[PDB]
């Protein structure tokens, strides 16, 4: 349903913004693995959480 | 510190619910003008002698 997809997309962005704010929840070692393909750290974490 | 980050993220999701909406119902409503004088169209024509 469109409502479920819209709700999930907005909630996913809100969580990602909060986890990366201030001191990031996940370490730099994980970000290196997720960014090895050229994607940004925020983008790589968002896909993996999904 | 990790748990504080996790709990705060969940709280933000819970605060994304929507309470209600508010709007103004005005369609179909028009203003009224006020006409001061009645438009009579009568004229009196009389001869000079008054006949």
């Amino acid at each position: 349903t469109s409502g479920s997809i819209i709700n999930h997309a907005n909630n996913l962005n809100k969580v990602i913004n909060h986890v990366f704010a201030d001191k990031p929840l996940i370490s730099e070692t994980m970000l290196k693995i997720l960014t090895i393909d050229g994607t940004t750290g925020k983008d790589g974490y968002r896909n993996w959480l999904d | 510190e990790d748990m504080a980050k996790i709990y705060g993220a969940v709280a933000a999701v819970s605060k994304n619910v929507n309470s209600s909406v508010t709007y103004e119902v005005k369609r179909g409503t028009h203003e009224l003008i006020k006409v001061p004088t009645i438009p009579h169209n009568l004229v009196l024509i009389q001869s000079d002698n008054g006949k």
